[PDB]
């Protein structure tokens, strides 16, 4: 008796299994040769309008290609969270939660293991897991200068995967002072990133202002000094009344004649009350018409038209002052400062230069690279290396990476599993044993031993040295301190916790569903 | 011959390349090196 | 026929028919087709399941009435049991796949005794006879709580807490999750404890983080940013003062207009000053009729132009946009304020009163999200669940919902049952010792019902993987030795059929709803004859 | 230059009969009057850029400006004013209140001469204070794919020209540099 | 008939504008309440605020949203019409002693039953049945005896 | 018998008149039994099936008879005769019965359907229905019954009153006190919300000082209208029009519950409850024709509120809520009532 209607896929046999673990395997594999220092950039074509897309991040990738498994989007929806929450350490969710199915297959078919003592293994061993984390962090907090290094070891780790690699050692600095500048805002939305095509890819810049996509409208100068700046978000503009219920009983068109004149007194009369703060520099976010911008010549104020709301923000902080509507009361409003304003040419564009600004609670990097997709690669390099640093601002507490942080978790949960006698020690055995295939694939990507250079690895740590990991520029262990990379805790927080979370829901599957599409 | 009716002569490699609609997406990045050096340098847009 | 078109209803050739034997093969087959998929996802060893919808959106759900509601069928007898799940998630909340494998149970012993040749009739009230003996019994077997005090009162709702929270995910964290949903109630209670209001607590889920981080936060969950943000996030209270001071307004700051379609005519140029006169000043009577009130936080429902973000500013007043009615509905009863029309009526009797506000980032880019606290007891709590995957927190929601849902029935008074599979044993053997002497014709029938509340303890051998006649023969024994009818089957092994030791208890009102759920349903399908069907 | 209709919602009511006949005298003379002072700063030539929502100079207004003999040039671009206002020093005039005779150029002849069936109004010397003069090349041939391409190799001609003026220095072309290049690098290649 | 739309200057007029309405309803009211009037027949749809005066002097309201059942009734009774909304003409005023509401077919029913004495003229017939195909040959077979008494007042 | 039309709507039931009504029947001699059943339906509402299987036995009786020799006019004459003393002897079957003073008859009027096993619960309350209505009004919209998916056919319970859904959420609806220890119903019509006021929309205005005022009046006689249902002490508003948010707010302060978006049938049916009136308008409200009733109580009854009034001294209404599994059990329980309900 056929209960479901017509084309109605549903697998309720060992096969739905097969095709949720087959699934993440593909997905899997699919992100193997992206992680590392020497992982290789994937390219996709797609199917609309023929408009590529290079990137190396997973969950870029992942959303952009399609796949029909119910498997394949949890792979896509963890990666889009980590994405989200973090920035960085997508692929390492994508192929360690891969990896855990990978190794938890075997343990259904070969062993014969139940679906609730694999998860239940998983459970006493990732909680042993985060232990390791507990006590294997280092807090540099009473020190600036310290963790001032900090952040530059994080940026040569979180660079290196990308194309950067080798000009790394120029944005580690760059990336590093945009952190100092902004002095803990953790949002990522404060920072502009224009991109330029052309000229050689270590000729970025940071320099201390904000730099507009736009220029002056008619007539204003180029250079001046000593400005004063004030921003406005009202129309200014032709000025409609709140209420659209407003006539003119117009009896003669001489009558009409002093209306258009008094809407023209009135914007001379807000143009005038503009003249009384003493400024010489006005700026908008609605785009001036030809009336008010003829005002600003005989006051000697420059106008700038047509900036985005988002950019209003960005131009406050790096400013200093404040946005200003309502000119009548000049005392209680606030205005910013600058020393010199200045009109540059990068490319074919114009931009506005602002150099010695009061406040630098933000700035805007301008990138330069040969072509548009190695400029967007490096503005997602950038992104996700300024969101980890953000976000070390806010979590101090560091971790040594370079195989070292998931070999000292297996070391604590191969310790535990011997505590807990019966069936579900193959379990915790299972889920180091996925934690020593991290650095299996990184040694792989550069084309180094799998073996050889693991067990290497696993003899140095429980000889009692917890500095110990995998140098791949040379191939063989030296030590991480002298080298300086390590990560942020609450990364190897996050893709621990993602990708245990992401085990646990392709194991508790059995049945698969399949309604018509729509 | 482009899609629509304009018909252009062209002997710059980056006017030559930004019309020719290109299939293969890594031949298709010529199109930008050509178009970063018409906006910096401005000559040789077919030598690079 | 006689040669002519012998046609009686519209569209005679689509439909079709179904009678004699034939049409009860039909049924029962059909609920043994969804009873499968319901038998290896019940109890605390149960497997969740993936159900696509056409927009291939997924949702993973263990739940019978999620994976009913969510499924595509064309057979009516399984559109029944989608209704019956739905029913019991609706008011109880409780036990949904239960009530389809025991429907089943109740079908399949039909069959059975449909090939002895006994009445549809005498089977349907055999099963209503058995049903209320069932529940006869039960309802004197089950002890009282209302006795204890307060203080062993909230153990009881740990004991059903950790008992809903188990057999869904969210069982990890499920020893915070009972003290989070008991923590819940505490606050939102009745002072004689009874018919406690549910619509008072809101589900909401966030995408992002991990379970860890989820806590409790008195306070409405808004999902949006203060006005031009260059005022510091987190606004504080005054030094002496009783509180922020919070105003809600549903009237957007702008000069007053009717409401009818208006036509202000302005026929010389001293009335059009005039009107620039009464533009600014009705914006200078807003702000300082706010001003005098008192008020710190303002929110408005109906949004507003950007002119009143720098009056608000210089004055320390942070201001939301776009706050729809419900959540004014929420912020209300939350800060214990009354929502004024106008500024004409403002007092500040009508403000409202809470900690704090502020707001975090929880990641990159992803949307700023406001958060309220209170610093006392109040009539509203909001739960911040996170989660790691959109159907991580989406399940999360409904799982806790289900907790709200237990704990709600034990509001009740006098509604407590141990079950484990105790429940459906010791129904199961007096069913059997009634029908010795109320042999008659509906002996077997009593038998059927017998043989098919014991149906469950067997489902849950299945998913625990022990031998299910060795589990029936040993709690069988044990019900007849010893009078104690609080032993059921334990799947986590811990030892011991015993289970008052372990803490397993559910509501009675909805063990008793299981029954009569599946008995009302049997007595439905069995009266089916003719089964007509058109064509889609 | 147009009748009055402020961009704010208006209504125009005629009560008695007679006021058809003011209406209709003072449209005309709000065209008049403007013109009259035009005439007071003897302003010759105008430009008016491209008009919304209304027509840009009315076809009554122009009977004033024809016999007057001003000439007028519509539907100029937007983005082309600041190109004239920076090549002829002329301020931009947005209300007659601001329109005075210090923000106008100037200008020796301004020729519209007929040859070939296309018009062509150029301006013959320019003379003002002014740091950042401006510059004019017209393009003639035989259709519009020679045009195009002849603007081109114009551009590619001018950016050599920017090239020498923003680096300073230059190298023999012709193959040398590439020969020589591989050369210097072959040598140097043995030794690492 | 030609646009009908209000029209209000000041507060003073939006004030009694609302009140007017029902003043005024309720003042043509009076005329038609005072003659003793129990049940009025409406000839199309009846606004609200006119049945909330009705109705509270008990005043009955019926349909006939058609001209020819409007125009049947008034020949039971008796009544002249006048489309004007004053005073009823006390000799054009019908006489119905009693209207009752019963159920006959499970709907609802008005029913407008005389005596004896002051007789009236189209009288109905309540034809009950099982089959509503055998009410409509029934209902012709009234209507060719009805059309066999037109017979006998010509010749 | 289970039928799904065209619409894929799932029915169940043993009634002659309603399996006949989903069925489209485009044969005209076989539509004389949708007829018949549909006639003793409305005229009685019990026995469609016996109807229209007599029907066919005459008729499949009368088969062989015009295979014969027999003429169409001798059979009906048999039939109209025989009628005729059948009537005549069921007056005589029938008894004259006085004594003994309704739970009999709905026993039987059950069968053949649900809660025929049921009728222990079921007919000890079904026959305390009708007796709230009086003689010779015998209203059928007073015993209007509403559908509630989920929940159980036993918990079911009698009501002295109404219970509606309000079928949309407020924003000052929670404010309101859910328990009133002596209410007082009003029915309204007016349409409380800031709006057109009569069916137009235009207003001049010359001066902008008075252009204040005119918005302020709109201001000042809306709370007019709501102050005058305030100054009586109606607690429970209800009208038939949509009640707006500036209007129920006003309400919510002060302890007074509103509600709307309900049928002119639910509004007939609260009038006869409480024994008030229809008031559509706010000035000519006065304190007599306020209904009042024991208590008010909104309970959580399947994921749906109602507003229960129960405990009048004198109720005209009976209406009860019909909670089950499926859709179509709550439906049989609605059609098997409703037979009943007509016979006793
Ligand atoms: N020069 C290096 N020496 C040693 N290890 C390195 C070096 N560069 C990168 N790594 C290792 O490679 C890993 C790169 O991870 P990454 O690609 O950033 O993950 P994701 O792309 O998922 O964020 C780091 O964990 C780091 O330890
Ligand atoms: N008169 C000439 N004689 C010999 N070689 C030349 C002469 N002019 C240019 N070349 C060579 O030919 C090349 C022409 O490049 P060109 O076509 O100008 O590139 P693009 O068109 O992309 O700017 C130059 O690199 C130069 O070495
Ligand atoms: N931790 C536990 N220990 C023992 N029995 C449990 C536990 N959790 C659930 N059960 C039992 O499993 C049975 C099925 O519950 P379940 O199907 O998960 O709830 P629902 O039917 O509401 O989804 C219940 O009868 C209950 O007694
Ligand atoms: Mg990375
Ligand atoms: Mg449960
Ligand atoms: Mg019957």
């Amino acid at each position: 008796v056929q209960i479901f209607g017509d084309q109605v896929t549903e697998e309720r046999a060992e096969n739905a299994r097969l095709s949720a673990f087959v699934g993440a395997i593909a997905v899997g594999d699919l992100v193997k040769s992206t992680l590392g220092p020497k992982g290789m950039d994937k390219l996709l074509q797609s199917a609309s309008s023929n408009t590529c897309m290079v990137t190396n991040d997973g969950a870029t990738i992942l959303k952009s290609i399609p796949l029909d498994n119910p498997a394949a989007k949890v792979l896509v929806n963890i990666s889009k969270v980590q994405d989200d929450e973090v920035g960085d350490g997508t692929t390492s969710v994508t192929v360690l939660s891969a990896e855990l199915l990978r190794e938890a297959e075997k343990l259904i078919d070969q062993s014969k293991i139940h679906p609730q003592t694999i998860i239940e293994g998983y459970r006493l061993a990732s909680a042993a897991a985060l232990d390791a984390l507990t006590k294997a962090a280092v807090d540099n907090s009473h020190d600036k200068t310290m963790f001032r290094e900090d952040l530059i070891h994080i940026a040569k780790t979180t660079l290196s995967s990308k194309i950067l690699s080798q000009d790394k050692d120029h944005f580690a600095e760059l990336a590093t002072n945009a952190i100092l500048r902004l002095k803990g805002s953790t949002n990522l939305e404060h920072i502009q990133i224009i991109k330029i095509l052309g000229g050689k890819l270590s000729d970025s810049f940071l320099d201390e202002g904000f730099i507009l996509a736009k220029k002056f409208g008619n007539n204003q100068p180029k250079r001046i000094e000593n400005a004063k700046i004030l921003i406005a978000n009202t129309t200014l503009d032709t000025d409609k009344v709140k209420i659209f219920g407003t006539k003119f009983k117009v009896d003669s068109t001489a009558k009409l004649a002093q209306l258009e004149k008094a809407e023209r007194e009135k914007m001379k009369n807000k143009i005038a009350k503009i003249s009384k703060f003493g400024i010489n520099t006005f700026i908008n976010r609605q785009l001036i018409y030809d009336y008010p911008e003829q005002l600003f010549t005989d006051l000697g104020i420059n106008s700038i038209e047509h900036a985005d709301f988002e950019g209003v923000e960005r131009l406050a902080l790096v400013t200093g002052g404040e946005v200003v509507s309502t000119f009548d009361e000049p005392s209680k409003c606030k205005l910013g400062e600058c020393d010199v304003i200045e009109e540059i040419m990068l490319g074919e564009q114009p931009f506005l230069k602002f150099s010695g600004c009061k406040a630098g609670e933000a700035c805007t990097i301008v990138l330069r690279g040969a072509t548009d997709q190695t400029l967007d690669e490096a503005e997602r390099s950038l992104h996700d290396a300024l969101s980890v640093l953000s976000q070390t601002t806010k979590e101090t507490r560091t971790v040594l990476g370079g195989g070292c942080a998931e070999m000292v978790m297996s070391k604590a949960v191969d310790t535990e599993a011997q505590n807990i006698d019966g069936k579900k020690s193959l379990a915790v055995e299972a889920f180091a044993r996925a934690l020593r295939q991290l650095p299996t694939i990184l040694a792989d990507n550069a084309g180094f031993d799998s073996s050889e250079l693991v067990s290497k690895l696993r003899s140095s740590i429980y000889n009692g040295i917890s500095t110990s990991g995998l140098d791949l520029n040379n191939g063989t262990i030296a030590d991480m301190r002298q080298l300086g990379i390590v990560e942020s805790y609450k990364l190897k927080r996050a893709v621990v916790s993602s990708a245990s979370e992401a085990a646990e829901v392709l194991l508790r599957v059995d049945n698969i569903i399949r309604a018509r599409p729509r | 011959k482009t899609s629509r009716g304009e018909i252009i002569i062209s002997n710059d490699g980056h006017t030559i390349l930004k019309q020719m609609a290109i299939l293969h997406p890594v031949a298709r990045m010529l199109v930008e090196v050509s178009a970063a050096q018409d906006s910096e340098a401005g000559d040789g847009t077919t030598s690079v | 026929e006689m040669g002519r078109p012998f046609i009686i209803v519209k569209d005679q050739g689509n439909k079709k028919r179904q009678h004699g034997l034939e049409a009860k093969k039909s049924h029962i087959l059909a609920a043994r087709s969804v009873a499968s998929i319901i038998k290896t996802s019940l109890g605390p060893r149960g497997l969740d399941k993936i159900l696509i919808s056409p927009d291939g959106e997924i949702t993973i759900t263990n739940d019978g009435a999620t994976i009913l509601s969510q499924m595509e069928l064309d057979n009516e007898i399984a559109k029944l049991l989608v209704q019956l799940s739905k029913s019991q998630d609706d008011e109880i909340g409780d036990g949904t796949t239960g009530v389809v494998v025991l429907a089943s149970a109740l079908l399949d012993q039909a069959l059975e005794l449909i090939q002895k040749g006994i009445h549809p009739i005498k089977i349907a009230n055999g099963f209503d006879e058995a049903a209320k003996l069932a529940i006869s019994k039960l309802e004197e077997t089950c002890d009282d709580i209302s006795a204890s005090n307060d203080e062993l009162f909230r153990d009881f709702l740990l004991r059903a807490a950790k008992t809903s929270l188990g057999s869904k995910i969210v069982s990890k964290d499920h020893d915070r999750f009972a003290e989070m949903a008991v923590e819940a109630v505490i606050n939102v209670m009745d002072k004689d404890r009874k018919d406690v209001d549910f619509d008072l607590i809101k589900m909401q889920g966030r995408v992002g983080g991990s379970i860890s981080d989820s806590k409790l936060i008195n306070g409405v969950i808004l999902d949006k940013d203060f006005s031009h943000p260059q005022m510091p996030k987190c606004v504080l209270p005054k030094e002496g003062s009783d509180g922020v001071k919070l105003a809600i307004l549903t009237c957007p700051f702008e000069p007053p207009k009717p409401k009818t379609k208006h036509k202000l005519d302005i026929s010389s140029v001293e009335e059009y000053q005039k009107l620039q006169t009464y533009e600014q000043d009705k914006f200078k009577e807003m702000i300082d009729d706010v001003k005098k009130a008192g008020a710190d936080v303002v929110i408005c429902q109906w949004g507003f132009d950007d002119e009143a973000n720098h009056l608000l500013l210089q004055n320390d007043l942070p201001a939301v946009r776009w706050v729809g009615g419900q959540e004014l509905e929420h912020i209300a009863i939350s800060t214990n304020g009354r929502i004024v029309p106008r500024f004409q009526d403002l007092s500040k009797d009508k403000l409202g009163t809470c900690s704090r506000i502020y707001e975090q980032e929880f990641g990159t880019t992803k949307d700023r999200m406001l958060i309220i606290e209170q610093s006392k007891e109040t009539k509203t709590v909001t739960c911040f669940v996170r989660g790691s995957n959109k159907m991580i927190v989406d399940e999360a929601e409904r799982a806790l919902h289900d907790s709200l849902c237990v704990v709600r029935n034990l509001v009740k008074d006098s509604r407590v049952v141990y079950g484990g599979g105790a429940a459906e044993v010791t129904m199961s053997l007096a069913v059997s010792e009634e029908a010795d002497k109320q042999r008659g014709i509906d002996q077997y029938a009593f038998r059927g019902f017998a043989q098919a509340l014991d149906t469950i303890p067997m489902t849950l051998a299945e998913n625990s993987g022990l031998d299910p006649i060795g589990t029936l023969s040993t709690l069988k024994s044990k019900q007849l030795k010893e009078k104690i009818s609080n032993i059921g089957v334990d799947c986590l092994g811990y030892g011991s059929n015993d289970m008052k030791e372990l803490f397993v208890v559910d509501p009675f009102i909805g063990k008793k709803q299981q029954i009569l759920l599946a008995t009302q349903l049997c007595r439905m399908i069995l009266k089916i004859d003719n089964v007509i069907i058109s064509g889609k | 230059i147009s009748p009055p209709k402020p961009d704010t919602e208006n209504n125009i009511i005629v009560n008695d009969y007679r006021q058809m006949d003011k209406i209709l005298k003072e449209e005309r003379a709000y065209l008049l009057n403007i013109c009259k002072k035009i005439k007071k700063a003897k302003c010759n030539v105008l430009l008016i850029q491209k008009s919304i929502l209304r027509d840009a100079v009315n076809d009554l207004a122009l009977h004033f400006l024809s016999k007057l003999n001003i000439m007028v040039v519509k539907d100029i671009e937007r983005e082309e004013i600041e190109f004239l206002s920076k090549g002829l020093g002329c301020k931009p005039i947005a209300d007659i209140e601001l329109f005075t005779e210090d923000r106008l150029g100037s200008a020796d002849l301004v020729e519209e001469i007929d040859s070939d069936g296309s018009k062509i109004v150029r301006v013959t010397g320019i003379r003002n204070n002014n740091a950042r003069p401006t510059v004019s090349v017209v393009i003639r041939g035989a259709n519009n794919m020679i045009i195009d391409e002849t603007e081109r190799s114009l551009h590619d001609a001018l950016c050599v020209i920017r090239c020498l003026v923003k680096e300073r220095g230059l190298i023999a072309g012709g193959g040398a540099p590439e020969i020589e290049i591989s050369r210097r690098l072959s040598k140097e290649a043995r030794s690492m | 008939e030609t646009k009908g739309t209000v029209l209000l200057h000041n507060a003073q007029e939006m004030l009694d504008f609302s009140k007017g309405e029902e003043k005024q309803i309720d003042a043509m009211m009076k005329e038609i309440a005072d003659m003793g009037v129990e049940c009025i027949v409406a000839g199309a749809g009846v606004g609200e605020l006119a049945l909330h005066y009705l109705n509270r002097y008990g005043i009955l309201v019926l349909k006939v949203p058609s001209k020819f059942e409007l125009r049947r009734l008034c020949r039971v009774c008796g009544a002249t019409p006048l489309p004007r909304l004053g005073a009823p003409t006390p000799e054009e005023l019908g006489l119905v002693e009693t209207v009752k509401t019963m159920e006959i077919g499970g709907d609802r029913v008005t029913v407008f039953k005389q005596e004896q004495g002051e007789i009236s003229r189209t009288s109905t017939i309540i034809l009950r049945g099982a089959t509503q195909n055998n009410l409509d040959d029934i209902e012709r077979a009234i209507d060719d005896g009805v059309a066999a008494v037109k017979g006998l007042m010509k010749p | 018998i289970l039928i799904v039309t065209s619409n894929q709507k799932t029915t169940i039931s043993n009634d002659g008149a309603t399996i006949l009504k989903l069925l489209d029947v485009v044969h005209p001699a076989a539509k004389t039994l949708v007829d018949i059943s549909r006639a003793q339906d409305a005229e009685v509402g019990d026995g469609t099936t016996s109807v229209t299987i007599l029907a066919g036995e005459l008729m499949k009786e009368a088969k062989p008879f015009l295979e014969e020799g027999i003429s169409s006019h001798l059979i009906m004459k048999g039939y109209r005769k025989a009628v005729s003393l059948a009537v005549e002897k069921i007056n005589e079957l029938a008894v004259d019965i006085t004594s003994e003073k309704l739970e009999r008859c709905a026993r039987t009027a059950m069968s053949s359907k649900l809660i025929h096993n049921n009728a222990d619960f079921f007919v000890k309350m079904c026959v305390d229905a009708v007796l709230s209505l009086d003689r010779n009004d015998l209203d059928d919209k007073l015993i209007g019954i509403k559908k509630i998916p989920g929940g159980a056919m036993e918990e079911s319970l009698f009501i002295n009153g109404v219970a509606f859904k309000k079928t949309f959420s407020y924003a000052g609806f929670e404010q309101q006190p859910k328990k009133f220890n002596n209410p007082k119903i009003l029915s309204l019509n007016v349409e409380l919300e800031l709006k057109a006021e009569k069916d137009n929309a235009e207003v001049r205005v010359e001066h902008v000082e008075d252009y204040q005022a005119i918005v302020d009046a709109e201001w000042q006689l809306i709370f007019e209208k709501l102050r005058q249902v305030e100054e009586t002490g109606a607690n429970i508003v209800l009208s038939k029009l949509p009640i707006g948010d500036l209007a129920t707010q006003f309400f919510a302060d002060r302890n007074i519950f509103c509600a709307g978006r309900v049928s002119a049938d639910d509004m007939n049916r609260v009038i006869q409850a409480v024994g008030g009136s229809i008031q559509s308008t706010t000035s000519d409200i006065k304190p007599e024709h306020l209904g009042t009733c024991a208590l008010f109580e909104e309970m959580q009854i399947g994921s749906e509120r109602y507003n229960l009034f129960q405990g009048c001294p004198q109720a005209k209404t009976c209406t009860l809520l019909l909670r089950g599994g499926a859709e179509q059990v709550i439906a049989e329980v609605e059609r098997s009532l409703h037979d009943a309900i007509m016979i006793v």
